[PDB]
């Protein structure tokens, strides 16, 4: 969310907090605290979760 | 969860 950078038309590209680069097309999943947005691998993940599960990222589950 | 780009 704060991983967000523009290009020349405005839209706007997230950044994979775990590894620090870009969307690059990759599967992405989007942390259901914070909104920050992550490439799977970067989290551990190889299939989607369970379409229902909710999932954090590693900064919202601390505790 | 929500996901985006995948296959
Ligand atoms: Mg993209
Ligand atoms: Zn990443
Ligand atoms: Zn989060």
């Amino acid at each position: 969310s704060m991983y967000v950078i523009r290009d020349e038309w405005g839209n706007q590209i997230w950044i994979c907090p775990g590894c620090n680069k870009p969307d690059d097309g990759s599967p992405m999943i989007g942390c259901d605290d914070c909104d920050d947005w992550y490439h799977w691998p970067c989290v551990g993940i190889m299939t989607a979760p369970p379409e229902e599960m909710q999932w954090f990222c590693p900064k919202c589950a601390n505790k | 969860a929500r996901t985006k780009q995948t296959a």
